[PDB]
């Protein structure tokens, strides 16, 4: 995520503006390119667990 | 009215048709082979298939598969005469051949 | 038209049969596209590709553009594709993969005929997805 | 040799014991 430019949350974000999603800014490109690449869904690690 | 010969295996058979296993007791490869080539020949049929499960019993399993269109058993039927047409198209060949030589 | 994932003119340069008989794997940079490369395991007494030819290779879902769940072949007379390509396989994207920045390779399975095909914008047309026709024209 | 026996003879052999 961090070497295609956006943000990489690996911790837990903390400010005013925490609740806003932080891929609004990436121009619908990236975010479909980290998608193709990693796509870790929560059902997936639950399942694994 | 042999009931013995040919059984519908109710287990390996799906609901209305067009997927079925059929038991044939006293036959093999001969009958198996050439009746899944013919029945291979019909369009409808997407799969067809024999197999002799074990050597040691006179039996022979033969699978037939098809679309929506016909069912398993109506497939078995036609492939069957159609290998009877074969047989006869053979018969005719070779007496005109030995009648003429 | 809006079935086809990927589209390019590639330009053979390696043919060779590993151990076999029928199978090549061919390598293959595209034209106008110097970034793109493609190696690909081809059935070579369908398709036969010599050293140096032209490959029209297209990445095509729903190549036709019940509840049997046996395939079962379209009808002989269907305006569908692969009317115009000579060899025709499907397969499932499998693996996308990072090989730089701006650089990934996606990996196919044509029934174990592999295609590793490489690139950098393609993010909107290639996914993971069992739908997938490889089209390929001399 | 070039003639039919299978047409004039019947076959009662080929019957299923």
């Amino acid at each position: 995520r961090k070497s295609r430019g956006m943000l990489g949350l690996l911790e837990p974000p903390a400010k005013e503006l925490q609740g806003i999603d932080p891929d609004e800014t990436v121009p619908d490109n990236v975010k479909t390119s980290v998608s193709q690449l990693y796509r870790i869904s929560e059902k997936s690690v639950r399942k694994f667990l | 009215p042999d009931r013995e010969k040919i059984k519908l295996l109710t287990q390996a058979t799906s609901e209305d048709g067009t997927s079925a296993s059929f038991q044939i007791v006293e036959e093999d490869h001969t009958l198996g082979n050439a009746l899944r080539y013919v029945i291979m020949k019909n369009p409808d049929v997407e799969f067809c298939g024999y197999s002799i499960p074990h050597p040691s019993e006179n039996l022979l399993n033969i699978r037939i598969q098809t679309y929506g269109e016909t069912t398993a058993v109506d497939a078995l039927q036609k492939g069957l005469k159609d290998l009877m047409d074969l047989c006869d198209v053979v018969e005719s060949k070779f007496t005109e051949k030995i009648k003429s030589m | 038209m809006s079935n086809t994932l990927f589209d390019d003119i590639f330009q053979v340069s390696e043919v060779d049969p590993g151990r076999y008989n029928k199978v090549c794997r061919i390598e293959a940079a595209s034209t106008t596209q110097d970034q793109c490369k493609l190696t690909l395991d081809i059935n070579v007494e369908l398709f036969p590709v010599a050293a140096q030819d032209s490959l029209t290779v297209t990445i095509a879902s729903s190549l036709n553009l019940s509840a049997t769940r046996s395939w079962r072949p379209p009808q002989a007379g269907d305006r569908s594709l692969a009317d115009d390509y000579d060899y025709v396989m499907y397969g499932t994207a499998y693996k996308f993969e990072e090989v730089s920045k701006d650089l990934i390779a996606v990996y196919y399975s044509f029934g174990g005929l592999l295609m590793r095909l490489e690139g950098n914008y393609r993010n909107l047309n290639n996914l993971k997805q069992e739908n997938a026709y490889l089209l390929i024209r001399r | 040799v070039s003639r039919d026996t299978w047409n004039t003879k019947n076959m009662r052999s080929l019957e299923p014991p």
